[PDB]
This record gives structure tokens, sequence and C-alpha cells, in this order.
């Protein structure tokens, strides 16, 4: 159907987002060390 | 409540019963226990997750941005294809959209997610009773 | 693939970044970058991965393997990065952002949490790592000059002239001298540390070369602390020698035609392990190779269709 269609087109997109690696900068250190 | 909550938190920050109007006499399985004679149903993880399709419906009766609401829907049909799988989720989901108002393109994107769905536990149950 | 004892990379507007190599000009691979421009790119010291810094992201691509895409990204940041660097060893990465804050980024995928933070009133445009990997310098738009150091957690904060700001600095290998340039092209130098055993961090003003009347854009020593290079945004780039700070060579790129009228900057340069051939990349969407002793050009590369403002060139330690 319509939806359908495009439950399996994200999926498609999906396998290829997921060959990058992110790392995102916490507020955090060793304030105490 | 869990809508209040979920605007400063994350759908993955929060993992590291769900329904609201559910009372048993507007539900599919749960208003044949006792005319019928049916089983009580079987079942943290999941719990959250009715919580959060449940808040991306009430979303989508505004039509504010409907393209974000139906984005957010698709992806745990994804990630967990086994949640649109209860029927009293349907239920809580089928109540919703009778006193709700929803346009006819949300509408049918809407109900059209349950179309591949076996309901199992009603059929085990209505076998059993009729025999 | 980055199998090869030196190796050679340019970006800039063009949203591709081509790596090259010295032997001839033929281009190995071409890596893909969207939606940005690259400020300027570093290899790891390991020689098997890189680094490109643009726009609020720095996006990290493979080098023994083929890939086009940012296999490692970084985000958090809001505005430009202005440069990126490793220690020796490849622990930590040190990053300087247009954000007015210098932060170092950890290399290890563990709750280690090695990352400091800086901050400052102005946004910075070069940051500088002591050869001894125990101090860190930070520039920013003010003219200031603020000597980071590691062990301890207060910083001091030279100035030698306001009102203008400062491009780049750079440390000699050797430790012998420190030298910076501004936005009025006068390249100040200063005598770094002479307490190799405490880190006194103490700073006399050696010497002042007046020169490139123009914009000055990136100054960098080489291996061997003999010369000094300053580009400039007259198109033309001198080296400067360690003994009496004169005119060893000068190298221009100007047509001699008043038709053209600066076409195009010249913004980065990099020496060899031997320190006798050099690689410029200017503003022309083409780069060039460059002699200390002839002058005349040895080899150019026109791949790229737009101007490139980054080059890393590095080889192997002998030499
Ligand atoms: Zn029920």
């Amino acid at each position: 159907s319509n939806t359908a269609q495009r439950l399996e087109r994200l999926r498609k997109e999906r396998q290829n987002q997921i060959k990058c690696k992110n790392i995102q900068w916490k507020e955090r250190n060793s304030k105490q060390s | 409540s869990f809508h209040l909550l979920r605007q400063q938190m994350s759908l993955t920050e929060i993992m590291n019963t769900g329904l609201q109007e559910h009372t048993d006499d507007n539900c599919l399985y749960c208003v044949c226990i006792e005319i019928l004679g049916f089983q009580p149903s079987n079942q943290m993880c999941r719990i959250l997750l009715r919580k959060e399709v449940l808040r991306l419906v009430i979303n989508l009766s505004s039509s504010v941005s409907t393209k974000c609401h139906e984005t957010g829907l698709l992806t745990i049909k994804e990630k967990y294809p086994q949640t649109f799988d209860d029927i009293c989720l349907y239920s809580e989901v089928s109540h919703l959209l009778s006193h709700c108002t929803f346009r006819l393109p949300c509408r049918r994107f809407i109900q059209e997610l349950f179309q591949d769905v076996q309901f199992l536990q009603m059929h085990e149950e209505a076998e059993a009773v009729l025999a | 693939v980055g199998s090869d004892p030196v190796i050679l990379a340019t970006a800039g507007y063009d949203h591709t970044v081509r790596f090259w190599q010295a032997h001839s000009g033929i281009c190995t691979r071409t890596v893909q970058h969207q939606d940005s421009q690259v400020n300027a790119l570093e290899v790891t010291p390991d020689r098997s991965m890189i680094a490109a810094a643009g726009y609020q992201h720095i996006r990290m691509y493979d080098l023994n393997s083929n890939n086009p895409n940012p296999i490692i990204s970084y985000d958090g940041v809001n505005k430009n990065i202005a440069s990126v660097g490793f220690h020796e060893d490849g622990r930590w990465m040190y990053t300087g952002g247009e954000d007015c804050t210098a932060r170092i980024w950890d290399l290890r995928s563990r709750n280690l949490q090695c990352q400091r933070i800086f901050q400052v009133n102005a946004p910075i445009n070069c940051v500088c790592l002591h050869p001894n990997q125990a101090e860190l310098i930070v520039g920013d738009q003010s003219g200031a000059i603020h000597i980071w150091d590691l062990k301890t957690d207060h910083n001091e904060q030279l100035i030698p002239e306001p009102e203008v700001s400062i491009t780049s600095a750079h440390i000699d290998p050797d430790a012998s001298y420190m030298a910076a340039v501004n936005s009025t092209g006068n390249c100040y130098v200063w005598n770094l540390t002479g307490g190799i055993g405490d880190e006194v961090t103490q700073l006399i003003p050696k010497t002042k070369i007046p020169a490139h009347t123009r914009y000055a854009l990136q100054c960098r020593f080489s291996p061997d602390s003999t010369l000094l290079a300053t580009c400039s945004a007259d198109q033309t780039c001198k080296i400067w020698r360690t003994s009496n700070f004169s005119l060893m060579t000068e190298l221009s790129i100007k047509s001699g035609n008043p038709g053209e009228s600066s076409r195009g900057w010249m913004w980065g340069c990099a020496f060899s392990g031997d320190s006798q051939y050099i690689v410029t990349a200017s503003s022309d969407n083409l780069a060039r190779l460059w002699c200390v002793e002839t002058g005349e050009i040895k080899r150019e590369y026109g791949g790229h269709q737009k101007a490139v403002v980054c080059l890393a060139f590095n080889d192997s330690v002998l030499g």
C-alpha cells in the first residue's frame, strides 16, 4: 500500500546510515581530579 | 504523565498498564472474559513503547507537524515490529479515533500499520469456547 | 590507499578532497565531503587515518581501505574549527574552534574523561603544540597569544600589539625559536622556554622581520629547524633562515599582468623530510611543488575545480 512502501523504503537507508561513528561532546571532565 | 516527561528526555535515554483509557468494557478481547469466558491476556521494556506510540497518536490529531509524527511511528514499527501485535493496544487506538478527530490521510495512516497482524490470543480463545 | 612512504592531500571549496603522490601527478583517490568546506587537515601519527574539520563537525576518513564516507564524525561544537592536531603518541586530539573554546578530545572509547576546556574572550585562529607535548599555544583575533600549560591550569597572556588579529603560530621541532604572524604581515619571533626541567615558560622578544605588506596567512617551521616559510595574501611566499633571519629564497606566483588583479591568494605551505622540496596550495584551484634552491617549480597538480585552502604533507621520519 502507501505506507507499506514507505516502511520498506525507510529501511533501505537505515542499512547505509549505520556505517558512521558519531561521538558527541558530553559536558564532563576530571574536574575533581 | 508520560507526555510531559517525554519533552525533556529521549526514547533511548529512558531505557538506559501503559494504556490509559483501558477499562473492561471497551476492549475487543477484555470484554469477552466474563460474557464469553476467555482467558486473561499475557505479556518493563514493552510498557514504555505503548506510551510512546500513544502520545504520537494524540500529537497527530492537531496536524500541526504531520511529517514529524508520521516519521516517529514508522521507526518504531521497524526497530520494534512486534509492538503492533497486541489486541489491547489496537483497542485503545480504535477508542481514541472515535472521540478525537483526524484528517482522512492521517486517519488512513493509522489502522493501516495493523494490517499485517495475527491476533493469536483472540483466535485461541474463540476456538476453545466455541468447540 | 595510504600504504606509501609519502602521501599528499588537498581540499577546498570543491567539496572533495584529492589524494596525491609526489612521484607522479595522478590522483590516487577522490573522497567526498558534502555541505562543508575544509579549514585544515592533518594525519594521525599512526599514518592510518586522516582528520578533516569544518563547520561544526570533524569528519574522519580511512587510508588503508577505500571508503569515501566519514566513518568517524564528531559533533557538539556550534561554530567552525580553526585547526586540529594530535599527540605524538596519538592519545588525545586538540581542536581550536571559532566559538572561543580551545578543547582537547580523547581518542579512547572509554570513560577516561581526559578532555579539558579553555575559554577565551575572542575567537581563535591558530592552535600550536609544544614539541615536548606539555605546553600549548592559543591565538585569538585580539592579537593576544595565550601560552597554555597542560601540567597546570593557568595560562600566560602575551600580546605584542592590539587591534590586529593573528593567523598562525608554530614551534620548530628542535625547540629553538617560536614565530607567529598577524593580519598586517609582521612576523614576530620569540625565544621559547629554556627551562626544560620544570617548564618555566619564559619568553623574550628576539626579532621582528618587516615583510608581507598584505595579509599574512600561515607561517611554519621545518623539521631541521633551519628554515621558516611564511605565507601571505600578495601571492608571494618568503623562506627565512634561522642564522640572521635574512631572505633565503623568495617565491611568487604573480603572472605580471595587471588584468588578473590578485587572481588567487597563497594559503598553506609544507616541508618535506629533508627540508629540500616544499608543497604549496594556493587559491587558484591548483597546487604546486617548489624547490628551496632553484626557485623554479618541480611539479604541478590541477585536479581540483575550486580553490584549495588546506593541504597535508608528511613522509618518513628518516631523510
Ligand atoms: Zn484489553
